[PDB]
RNA sequence: GGGGCUCUCGCUUCUGGCGCCAAGCGCCCGGCCGCGCGCCGGCCGGGCGCGACCCGCUCCGGGGACAGUGCCAGGUGGGG
RNA sequence: GCCCUCGGCCGAUCGAAAGGGAGUCGGGUUCAGAUCCCCGAAUCCGGAGUGGCGGAGAUGGGCGCCGCGAGGCGUCCAGUG
């Protein structure tokens, strides 16, 4: 009603050869750095290529509910940091002082971090449950841990983030933490993971052992392979019947 | 959802570079300045030829410093004559010595300066 | 020089910046300056379109 | 009406012109007086989205387990 | 200082005292120098924040009034020749 009549509708059509592109989205063809280009091409030959059911059992990892809890338990017994471990040995020398010396005061139990001290546990029949990262990049610190604890009995899982764990033991990476024992209070938290966890790795070791990955090809080519199937398919089915 | 590439070329993100902040000086102490008014001017000449320009174009002929420019000759004439100069010539002797031709200004005499200098 | 070939200077317009790109293609025989050709799948059939 | 069904899933050919740095629409965020009852009277600025469809794993295309490379074996080798 | 936006000489650098390359001429002067010194006429490039002076932009119409008229006041509209 009051619209200036000046204003209007001033529209660009960019067919070809018309009015120049818009400045859109080229992010899918852009010339990327090498080092984009050699990471990206690691992720799709991981996928194209026949990935041995030893790598391959690191893709199967743990669901977000079940690493969730598993984490949050595993929050009860991080390692102690530098700070409190001073307080804990400041606070020990002067009650070793005056006057208690002594006092093992039953030290609590820990988790155990590094793949070295795992496989030790493992070994001795001494670790209650083992959590692997699923992106040790170096990936032959851990290839036999899977093998290892089913051979020793010991409960083990697969979680996503080896940052994950780095930051239960106040480091920047963790390859694998173990659960030694448990407090009474929370040996039923422990309870109802370990049996999730031992139905989902350990009762399925044997069809773990077969399982490859990979060999999955492009989408290009799937799509083009399967225009081909529906492309003689649309005849055969007029030949029949 | 506004993380856009408009351009297919990827080019180095700019990253903020810091001035240095040196925590000790690499030499303890800036040398002297050597090229000093004194070691600009070194000695004038005398010969015929100097003595004309003296008391015909007003100008004082100097031995310089090879090193020393038109304006460092200005300023070292200035400060350690109490005169005022015009302009400055400059070549450099077959010798290897640098002669300069200082035209003083119109108010100043190259006559009594040359006689207060001591080159008469 | 050393091509026994005209060759013909071909002005297009950019279709993504606004600028004009220069061409030099081999000149087919029968062409001339400010003549207009085409390049592309959908260009008919004349002397000098690509 | 119309869906499994096909090309399109398209905007440029008579001229020696021009063509970029968004119009428009929608949703908001500030300041102003102020109907002074709130989507509510109107004025200066700023942002986002659609305009410019969605998704995806190789920039696009052409070769390709060959070519090629490394090592050895036989032939040729007054080019040396 | 940071952020947004824009930004391909797409190649460091070197390579000509005969190529490209703004702008100095006349007279006088020395034993030996002059388009370089002196005299007199110019000229190119660069600089001026507080802006150095002028000139241009740029300074006109409409309506109400005062005023014999000329000329004045208020308001409105123009004005990158
Ligand atoms: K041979
Ligand atoms: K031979
Ligand atoms: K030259
Ligand atoms: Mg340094
Ligand atoms: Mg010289
Ligand atoms: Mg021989
Ligand atoms: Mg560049
Ligand atoms: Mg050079
Ligand atoms: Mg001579």
């Amino acid at each position: 009603k009051v619209v200036n009549p000046l204003f209007e509708k001033r529209p660009k059509n960019f067919g070809i050869g018309q009015d120049i592109q818009p400045k859109r989205d080229l992010t899918r063809f852009v010339k990327w750095p090498r080092y984009i280009r050699l990471q990206r091409q690691r992720a799709i030959l991981y996928k194209r290529l026949k990935v041995p059911p030893a790598i391959n059992q690191f893709t199967q990892a743990l669901d977000r509910q079940t690493a969730t809890q598993l984490l949050k338990l595993a929050h009860k017994y991080r390692p102690e940091t530098k700070q409190e471990k001073k307080q804990r040995l400041l606070a020990r020398a002067e009650k070793k002082a005056a006057g208690k010396g002594d006092v093992p005061t039953k030290r609590p139990p820990v988790l155990r971090a590094g793949v070295n001290t795992v496989t030790t546990l493992v070994e001795n029949k001494k670790a209650q449950l083992v959590v692997i990262a699923h992106d040790v990049d170096p990936i032959e610190l851990v290839v036999f841990l899977p093998a290892l604890c089913r051979k020793m009995g010991v409960p083990y899982c697969i979680i996503k983030g080896k940052a994950r764990l780095g930051r239960l033991v106040h480091r920047k990476t963790c390859t694998t933490v173990a659960f030694t024992q448990v407090n009474s209070e929370d040996k039923g938290a422990l309870a109802k993971l370990v049996e999730a966890i031992r139905t989902n790795y350990n009762d399925r070791y044997d069809e773990i052992r077969r399982h490859w990955g990979g060999n999955v090809l492009g989408p290009k080519s799937v799509a083009r392979i399967a225009k081909l199937e529906k492309a003689k398919a649309k005849e055969l089915a007029t030949k029949l019947g | 959802k506004k993380k856009i590439r408009t351009s297919p070329t990827f080019r180095r993100p700019k990253t903020l570079r810091l001035r240095r902040q040196p925590k000790y000086p690499r030499k303890s102490a800036p040398r002297r300045n050597k090229l000093d008014h004194y070691a600009i001017i070194k000695f004038p000449l005398t010969t015929e030829s100097a003595m004309k320009k003296i008391e015909d174009n007003n100008t004082l002929v100097f031995i310089v410093d090879v090193k020393a420019n038109k304006h460092q000759i200005k300023q070292a004439v200035k400060k350690l004559y109490d005169i005022d100069v015009a302009k400055v010539n400059t070549l450099i002797r077959p010798d290897g010595e640098k002669k300069a031709y200082v035209r003083l200004a119109p108010d100043y005499d190259a006559l009594d300066v040359a006689n207060k200098i001591g080159i008469i | 020089p050393g091509r026994g070939a005209p060759l013909a200077k071909v002005v297009f317009r950019d279709p993504y910046r606004f600028k004009k790109r220069t061409e030099l293609f081999i000149a087919a025989e029968g062409i001339h300056t400010g003549q207009f050709v085409y390049c592309g799948k959908k260009a008919q059939l004349n002397i000098g379109n690509v």
